[PDB]
């Protein structure tokens, strides 16, 4: 049974800005990867199934449980222990004051951890997962580049071994080689550890690396949906064919 | 065993005005358990659109595509994705021109994925990716470097080998040996005879004549 | 003559933080990229050479004038009227609190335009050259999603037609299709009106198609430059080999 | 007029124990106008190696490549990259398998550009890009949509015209007739042979024996 279920979900901000109609089910141990126009809702409908966005219309079921119909203390439960989300923007999901050791142990803290040398080596190990060095563990976020804090975020919503992430461009501000690095990562993962991941990417090239399924987006609304190859090389809708006709080949 | 029945494909290319270009006009096709049939027919008869149709890479817009999953019978054409992902991982394998990879892992991690993905132990997939390896004479240097470093040849000596680490009761061949030299060639012949004894459906696009003639089982005519 | 030079310029944070011994010449009508690993120091690179950094060593000269032993006022003057400057983060780079025809605007007015009419024409011209629909003009940027800030940054810091400009990786948060229609517009301007571009990406492909010499960067060093396609197809130091082949080949 | 002399390459593959891999080694080559010389050798012998380093796509690690440009001489190993910009904008043409164009730019500004780069008014770089485009039979609907909407022939010969839109005194063709069919393949012939009448001084590899019968006036053995 899904992970997560999404049943005419609505989100608008003003007719034509948002999301409408919008359903899908997540399994476990799968990436359901969301590509789209900027402008299409992609991120909207990313806040509102990651509990960070009341939907006007629709429901989303999470293990089975109506997400917005549970109190707000079960929905921060959530994203505190088995939830990850990834921001656009690295210092939207870090603290500016706190430093990536700090940052990433928050999370462990939360789930029950109480020994601080476990919590360092956990943060340095995955720091060097991303390649991050282990010696930047003390530097606060705003000394870290894009990238680098980008990777911090991501390794802050991984560290949990969460079952259920949404990220929203993970790989912006990654060079191709951290790029390769986080993919295999994320593979990992998902397949030894069942985790999910709703994925709002631009690169195609990702989506197709990772993402088991794709939906395509475009004002507000799911225009194609299906098995991530297909879709890339077998589109039908014509925003679609537009939008894999547009990659820039290397 | 696959049963391909009325399967017609026609490209709707909205990008130049909406053209119609078919492709795939009713056309069938029956293949049994230890039988290899190979597609053939004039270029642009419809045999990439029917392989890859077949691997669910392209949708017909109308007929049934029907494979054995499990003890089961599939139709691809309106399977759910996820049924077609799990049709993938353990049913319906695929052998083609191209190693779509992670850039950065080595090719023995690249030959062992797909069955680690099954829950294998680990040093069988390795045992496994290494006789493999070695029976497609890739040399030991190059195992534990990431394909993409390599040379053309090389990197579809290990596509080839990621290809058949699985034992698929279904298997797809899109020209695997059309570049390589007559050795390789060869190796690849002796696995496919291989995957045919051991109970495989294998359905191939050859151009090289001689590599169908020791392989191909049956023809199927993709002109019409 | 190069239209700007940088001489052994050098700032570091500390010992490998930033960059060190960078030189290099840009002439009018050509785009020297920046590629290299998150960390190596290009945005460091960018802020000195945009005159948001004052360097430690080297000299920067643009039109033959030493750009940091002038005036603070004709620094200011230059990022005002003639340099242009496209951040990470769109937001950066955009004056939340005015709307993007206010934002576009600024830069018309302080190059002398005092017609309101004209302003608000061009900011609409400019909005649909990056596709950004012309009934967005008086929302705030708080309200554009990040590819609509990003592309309402490069409208802002391009409206004035300046002679050079430096791109923080000018294309993350954008879809592929306003992707290539933001390259073709670059070219466009790069070829017709002789602007030259300092571009940092992480993206080889926009590179390959816009950039015409190329910069390497690791560590805080230069490792290798020359041609784009030179550099690409026939790399020499072990970096730029390894960057170039963690490409996701589509 | 190409001047190469003592040009030898060797690829240091830093991602595989830094192996080196020598390809060329004290070859040279001399061109004049209205002359075409093909490159022919077994495969690896440096053909493609020596091709891209006469359009200075690889750096060759000793030797000289002395093109001339407008009434001068340059060596492309050691000239600076604008020198080489400029040089590939107005002396050195390029012709291959490969459209890298951006994606969104229709069939005839892919064309027209390489010539409106060089100041030619907008009407005649137009009439020129028809014009190359009627002779390649690119059909008139396509011209004004973006060549990646198109099949693999149609862009190929889109770019065989974006190659001849501007006459370059040096001109190198890396197998543009390979995939096109007779007809395409002889209208190619054609543009060629124009190119070294107008005094053209052509480099090119060809796989096809008629084509380089049709096209070649000297052989430069690689092998060596
Ligand atoms: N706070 C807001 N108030 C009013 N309108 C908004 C607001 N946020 C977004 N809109 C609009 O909602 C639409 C979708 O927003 P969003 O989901 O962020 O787009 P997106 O698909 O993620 N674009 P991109 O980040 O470039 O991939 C856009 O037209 C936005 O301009
Ligand atoms: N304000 C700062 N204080 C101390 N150290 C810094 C500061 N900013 C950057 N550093 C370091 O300076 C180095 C280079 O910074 P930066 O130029 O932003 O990297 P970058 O190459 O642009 N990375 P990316 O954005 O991912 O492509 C990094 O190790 C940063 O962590
Ligand atoms: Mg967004
Ligand atoms: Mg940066």
């Amino acid at each position: 049974q899904p992970l997560l279920s999404v049943n005419n979900l609505t989100h608008l901000y003003a007719p034509g800005k948002g999301f409408s109609d919008v359903s899908f089910d997540l399994w476990p141990g799968e990436v359901l990867g969301i590509v789209g126009e900027s402008g299409s809702g992609k991120t909207t409908l990313l806040k509102s199934i990651s509990a960070r966005l009341t939907p006007q219309q629709g429901e989303i079921h999470y293990e089975n449980r109506s997400l917005y119909a549970m109190s707000e203390a079960d929905r921060r439960r959530l994203l505190r222990t088995e939830w990850g989300v990834v921001h656009q923007h690295p210092l939207d999901g870090l603290r500016r004051q706190v430093s990536a050791g700090g940052n990433i142990g928050e999370r462990l803290m939360a789930t029950g951890a109480r020994h601080y040398g476990d919590i360092r080596a956990t943060a340095q190990k995955w720091l060097e997962e991303v390649e991050i060095p282990a010696n930047r563990i003390d530097d606060l976020p705003t000394t870290f580049s894009g990238g680098m804090q980008q990777r911090l975020q991501i390794a802050r919503n991984l560290v949990t071994h969460p079952k259920l992430v949404f990220m929203d461009q993970p790989t912006g501000g990654l060079d191709v080689s951290v790029q390769a690095r986080l993919l295999d990562l994320l593979r990992g993962l998902v397949v030894e550890l069942n985790l999910a991941v709703v994925i709002v990417t631009h690169d195609l090239g990702v989506a197709r690396l990772l993402a088991d399924r794709l939906l395509v987006m475009k004002q507000g609304q799911v225009v194609e949906s299906g098995l991530t190859d297909r879709v890339l090389d077998d589109p039908h809708h014509p925003y679609t064919q537009l939008l894999v006709s547009s990659v820039l080949q290397n | 065993m696959i049963n391909v029945q009325n399967v017609s494909k026609t490209f709707i290319l909205h990008q130049q005005n909406g053209v119609r270009l078919p492709v795939l006009n009713r056309a069938s096709l029956t293949v049994n358990a230890g039988e290899c049939v190979v597609l053939h027919g004039h270029s642009g008869s419809g045999k990439s659109t029917l392989l890859r149709s077949l691997y669910a890479n392209y949708l017909p817009d109308e007929g049934q595509i029907q494979i054995k999953h499990g003890d089961e019978w599939v139709d691809l054409v309106t399977a759910p994705a996820r049924k077609v992902v799990e049709i993938r991982k353990t049913t319906v394998g695929w052998v083609s021109q191209f190693l779509r990879v992670i850039p950065r892992i080595s090719a023995l991690e690249v030959v062992m994925q797909p069955l680690l993905d099954t829950g294998v132990p680990r040093e069988a997939c390795a045992a496994k990716a290494a006789r493999l390896l070695t029976r497609l004479n890739v040399p030991e240097r190059l195992w534990h470097l990431a394909p993409s470093t390599f040379s053309g040849g090389e990197q579809q000596r290990v596509n080839i080998a990621r290809g058949f680490i699985v034992d698929y009761p279904i298997l797809l061949l899109d020209e695997p040996t059309a570049s390589l030299d007559a050795k390789n060639s060869a190796a690849v012949v002796e696995l496919i005879r291989e995957a045919k004894t051991r109970g495989a459906a294998i359905v191939g696009i050859f151009h090289d004549e001689a590599v169908r003639n020791d392989v191909a089982d049956r023809l199927h005519p993709m002109g019409a």
